[PDB]
């Protein structure tokens, strides 16, 4: 019935045979999930005297 | 374990029935009276008892 059995999850799908299996599984979303710089209450009360 | 899932060969999967009751309601009948005879009104303590 040439079926899309799940290739993640190892079923094969039905058109593909022998060593070939799909190659596009997963769509990237090309946006990482990035964190942001912890808040300093002590570095800003603090004059710079050069030396 | 009951949710409805389907497979790519879709087919008599997942049927559902639905149901239609009936609420009812009756009508009855009361009442009372009371009798009195002229010579309980005619001569009688208070003119408007009736």
């Amino acid at each position: 019935m040439l079926n899309y059995n799940a290739p993640i999850d190892g079923q094969k799908s039905s058109i593909d045979g022998a060593g070939s299996d799909q190659m596009n599984t997963f769509y990237w979303l090309k946006k990482a999930i990035i964190q942001a710089r912890k808040d300093q209450y002590f570095m800003p009360l603090a004059s710079v005297t050069n030396m | 374990s009951k949710l409805p899932l389907l497979t790519e060969n879709g087919g008599r999967v997942n049927r559902v029935g639905f149901t239609r009751l009936s609420r009812e309601g009756s009508i009855h009948k009361f009442g009372f009276f009371y009798e009195f005879t002229q010579e309980s009104l005619d001569f009688d303590s208070d003119d408007q008892l009736k």
